[PDB]
Order: structure tokens, then sequence, then C-alpha cells
RNA sequence: CCCCACUAUGCUUAGCCCUAAACCUCAACAGUUAAAUCAACAAAACUGCUCGCCAGAACACUACGAGCCACAGCUUAAAACUCAAA
């Protein structure tokens, strides 16, 4: 039987040194399975760190342009009265239809947040979507 | 002694519920904390003494907080076993 | 191909944006006694107790609204390196969804 | 790619909460406000666990009352009984 | 009229009366409850001492002037007292934390006096005398 | 030890004395968080540089010398004899 020290290398390491030194007779079954298909990285055993000073995990906050947009939309006509559903992969809120709109009139006309802000109430208003702020 | 009397720490008693407005003088006195500053004056505290005590009581209070925060935080997976079996 | 990020980028999840007080719809997948367990389309359920008007109508499969608080109730204890979760969301039950 | 995150502070951070007191005037002569922050039945102030202000604004209270009790302006064994009937903005109550 | 715990103001004008009588004109008694005595004196709006009486003058010696029945006795004494003068209500001021802080209350009542304001007056330095050593009991 | 009374002293002024569990029992500056984290406990582990200090216990916060407004004082501070431990 193999070698039980958990710590030391990988159980791909043990046992191919092992079966080399002769002390295992046959190779376990999955060692060949291995082998031909290793994983991404080695098994090795290791310590989890604390970070202390300036060392920083390396994870970064996930931010859009048009976030900026939404929270202004949550800020001032607040959360709509309409319920999300998360279930529906293709749902639309009136936060969305706000951002797709103001996007478009980006797109098709000048850069100034605030006109583009009522401007985008004003196009949402004339569909006929309730925006009370 | 140089301030107007009967304004400092004084309760008007209601439909002669004497008893009422007494413990409620007392209520009043120990929330205030001057029972407790009375009682502690009697006799000379040392300052090394009086800084060991009101360090512990700060320590102590925050503990009983985290403590109280901590329970009340695991308080909500307190219910009837939904997996009952497996 | 549509890549991760697309998919992250435009999801429902993800537009929703922060997850206080907003307003989303759930439904009951379990029951235990006057506990009923909601899953709204985030990682955790949340569980919540049985209103007493119009009681009966909760079953498995209702639709109900609910008004989120968090989508994971965590803390961080004294002398802890780590978080503690519960495994739940936090959620205020407002009724039926019609 | 353009659907990747962009670098950006949180645009949902929400203003740091404020003291009653933030951005106001705190004067010794303002008995008025300074009333607001000690006890009605002996005077003594009360912490910021009661009062709810910050370090700061607590601590201009609290130099102000002294000011004003030494300078002639502010009883100190007693809440002056004109200011009894301000709005309570301290967290304490003796069921009286 | 909403009862407010809080006492009139002489200045302010108010209503409420005792016997026709205003806040500031009601007999005060004055309760010094010590650690080991209780002294009761009622005296008028005006410092005129009417009625006086300890748990020492009433016979109680040594340890057993300092409990709950001396100061009973003391407070009915000065109670019976002070009604053989016009009194029949007072304001209470008492100072010290001991035994007979309420028990002296308690005589007053029992003799015939109504208590309408309870007021504390024990004297709480900032920070002025030293106190004595703790003992070493 | 408990109760009562009362001194030097605690206070001011002008001079001395120079000691504390004077302790965060962590020397000052600069840097790192990657390693095998790491005797133990205390207070996560280290690196570069500088100064101060330490080489078994006790004799010894001692003797002698020197300095000092200190004269039953403070700083600096040994050796002989002894032991296999501390
Ligand atoms: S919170 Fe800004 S002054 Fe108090
Ligand atoms: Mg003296
Ligand atoms: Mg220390
Ligand atoms: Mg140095
Ligand atoms: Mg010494
Ligand atoms: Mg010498
Ligand atoms: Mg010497």
């Amino acid at each position: 039987a193999g070698s039980r020290l958990e710590t030391v290398g990988s159980i791909f390491s043990r046992t191919r040194d092992l079966v080399r030194a002769g002390v295992l007779k046959e190779k376990p079954l999955w060692f060949d399975v291995y082998d031909a298909f290793p994983p991404l990285r080695e098994p090795v055993f290791q310590r989890p760190r604390v970070r202390y000073g300036k060392a920083k995990a390396p994870i970064q906050d996930i931010w859009y342009h048009e976030d900026r947009i939404r929270a202004k939309f949550y800020s001032v006509y607040g959360s709509g009265q309409r319920a999300f559903d998360l279930f529906n992969p293709n749902f639309k809120s009136t936060c969305q239809r706000f951002v797709e709109k103001y996007t478009e009139l980006q797109k098709l006309g000048e850069t100034d947040e605030e006109k583009l802000f009522v401007e985008t109430g004003k196009a949402l208003l004339a569909e006929g979507v309730i925006l009370r702020r | 002694a140089k301030h107007l009397k009967f304004i400092a720490r004084t309760v008007m008693v209601q439909e002669g519920n004497v008893e009422s407005a007494y413990r409620t003088l007392n209520r009043i006195l120990t929330m205030d904390g001057l029972i407790e500053d009375i009682k502690h004056r009697r006799y000379y505290e040392k300052p090394c003494r009086r800084r060991q005590r009101e360090s512990y009581e700060r320590c102590r209070r925050i503990y009983n907080m985290e403590m109280a925060r901590k329970i009340n935080f695991l308080m909500r997976k307190n219910r009837a076993d939904p997996w009952q079996g497996c | 191909v549509e890549s991760f990020a697309s998919m992250l980028r435009h999801s429902p999840l993800t537009q929703m944006g922060p997850a206080k007080d907003k307003l989303v719809i759930g439904r009951i997948f379990h029951i235990v006694e006057n506990d009923l367990y909601i899953d709204f389309g985030g990682k955790f359920h949340c569980v919540c107790r049985r209103p007493e008007v119009d009681g009966e109508k909760y079953q498995k499969g209702t639709r109900v609204r609910l008004r989120l608080l968090d989508l994971e109730l965590t803390s961080r204890f004294l002398g802890a390196t780590t978080d503690t979760t519960v495994l739940e969301a936090n959620a205020v039950l407002l009724g039926i969804q019609e | 790619n353009e659907d990747l995150p962009i670098s950006m502070e949180n645009p949902y951070k929400e203003p740091l909460k404020k003291c009653i007191l933030c951005g106001k005037h705190v004067d010794y002569k303002n008995v008025q406000l300074l009333s607001q922050f000690v006890s009605p039945f002996t005077g003594c102030i009360y912490g910021r666990h009661i009062t709810g202000l910050c370090g700061k604004k607590q601590k201009e209270i609290t130099k102000a009352i002294k000011r004003a009790q030494i300078m002639g302006f502010m009883p100190v064994t007693y809440k002056d009984p004109a200011y009894l009937k301000d709005p309570k903005v301290c967290n304490i109550r003796y069921r009286e | 009229t909403k009862f407010s715990i809080y006492p009139p103001i002489p200045g302010e004008e108010s209503s409420l009366r005792w016997a026709g009588k205003k806040f500031e004109e009601i007999p005060i008694a004055h309760i010094k409850a010590s650690h080991n005595n209780t002294q009761i004196q009622v005296v008028s709006a005006s410092n005129e001492p009417l009625a006086f009486a300890s748990c020492g003058t009433e016979g109680f010696r040594n340890a057993k002037k300092g409990t709950g029945i001396a100061a009973q006795t003391a407070g009915i004494a000065a109670a019976a007292r002070a009604k053989q003068k016009g009194v029949i209500h007072i304001r209470v001021v008492v100072k010290g934390l001991g035994p007979g802080r309420l028990s002296a209350m308690h005589g007053l009542i029992m003799g015939g006096l109504e208590v309408i304001s309870i007021t504390d007056n024990t004297p709480i330095p900032h920070n002025g005398c030293r106190p004595r050593k703790a003992r070493k009991l």
C-alpha cells in the first residue's frame, strides 16, 4: 500500500515514486488515466496564509458603465414598483429600458449627462411607462 | 447650594401614589449614575484601581455586546428541521 | 459565440444592482409547517413565516412577492478570520403574485 | 471585447451617515440647544450612546456646556425648566 | 390635563393647588438618612421649624437606631408633632442613602401627612474633599 | 486588622534628591507578506541598517575605587570561597 504522507507531494508523485522503487508491485487502476489526462494543477497540499501589510487580494470589483446610470435612476425614480423576475433569462426592468434609451440617446446625440437624463425620461414617458420622482 | 431649590432630582406624585413616585426617583438616580457615584465615594478609590476597573468594565461590555450579536445572528438557523430523515 | 463576460453583463441579476429594498418574484419550493422556503433566482433561498392573512393560499409552486434585504446573510465575529454564513437570504414576504 | 468590467469607484456607495448636528455651529450661548443633551433631573451630560452624536460634536457640546455653566449662562444641577418642552433627541426613557 | 412629573416653576403661573396653597407655600419635610440614624425635621416654606424627630429622640439606642422600624417611629412622631401645628401637605427632601430613606417617609404618611413631591438632596461632590481609606476587613 | 483624635506628608513659592512592575516587560529607522508560518507561551513570521547590551548559578541592586548639593544616599561595579546545576 502507498504512503500516507498526504502533505508531501501529491498522490501521483508518491504513487509513481513507490512504483519505481518496487514497493508497489502494480500500478493502481487510476494511474494510467491520470498520466494520460493530468489535472491543470498537481494536487499538492499548501497551508493558506493570512495577508498582512500592503498585500491585497487581486480580485477586482465588477462594474459597467451603465451602472452609473442605474445608480442615478435608483436615486431619482426609486426602485420600480414593478417586481423583478430573475427566473426569466431575458427579463427587462424599467431601469434597463431607461439604460437602453440613455445609451441610444448618447450614441445618436451629444454627451451631457443631465440633458441625457431628462431626454430619456421624456422619451420613456412618451412610450407610456410611469416614472414617479 | 447656590441653585434654585425643588427643581433638581424632584418628582411629583400622581393621585397620591407615593411609592410609584419614590421608585421613579430611584430609577432616575440609578440611570443618571448618581447612586453609583454616592456608593463609590464612601471610601477613596486609588487612581490605578479606578483605571483598572474602568478598563475591565469597558471590555466586558464590548465582549458581551459581541457575544449577544453572535447569538442573535445564529438564532435565525434555529427552527424546525426541513430535511428530516436525510 | 457568447462569452461568459457577455452573459454576466446582460444577466438580470447583474442588472438589478444592489439587492437592498428590491421587489422580486419568488417561488415556494418547500413548506415545513408554517415556514415557507422561497427561491427568487439567487444563490440562496429565503425562509419566511406564513402570513396570518389568507395563509392557506401559500403552497408549493406558489409565486410570491418579496422585498430583498440581503442576498446572503454573513457577518464576521470577534476572533475569526473568515465570515460566518447562515446560507440563507434575508427577505420580507409581501403577498401572492396575482 | 467590450463586455469586460471597467475600473470604477462604487457608484451605489451610500453617503456616510451624519449626526443630527453635523454642519451646524454649536455656541455656548445657545443654551436651548445645549439643554437637549443633559439630564432633566440632574443636569448631567449624556454620553454619546444616548445623544447619538459623533465624537467631534460630542466634544463640542461638552465644551460648550462647561463654558456656559461656568460663565453664568446655564444651570449645573438641573436642566432649566424653560427647555423641558423642547424636542427630545436623546435615546433615554425614565418611564416618567 | 397630562400629569407633569416635573415640579411647577415658581415664576410660571400654574393651576396646581393644595388646600388653596401653591407648591412654593407647602411645608417641607427634610429627612436626613444617615448610616446609623435618621433625622426628620418639618419646616415651613419660610423656614420656621415646626417639628423634629429622629430615631435617637424616640428612645432607640446604638444599632437599633439605624433600622427601618426606628425610622418609621421617628416619621410617625414627626408627623404627629407637625399635625399639631396645621400641616397636612408636605414636600419631602431626602438626603442620604441610609436604611430609613423610605421607612421615614412611610412613617410620615402613616402619621397623617400627605406627600405631594419627593426630592433627593444627597451631597454628591464633583470631587471636592478626599474620602477616607477603604477598610482592610 | 475595627472605632475616635491628631502629626510629618499630600498643596504654593525657591532650591535639592534622581529612584519605580519608570512595562506594550516589544531599542531607533527602512522594507516584505513570500516562503518551511512557527521550539513553547506572550504579541502573526521575517528581512536590511545602526547604536546599546549579554556570555552558568550564587556571592551581588554587594566590597573597593571614582563621580555626585546626595552623608543609613544614587550611578558604575568586581574578586575569593562554593556548586552541578541554576
Ligand atoms: S457626523 Fe459630521 S460633525 Fe458629526
Ligand atoms: Mg497636616
Ligand atoms: Mg505594565
Ligand atoms: Mg536608541
Ligand atoms: Mg535600586
Ligand atoms: Mg564607596
Ligand atoms: Mg551603592
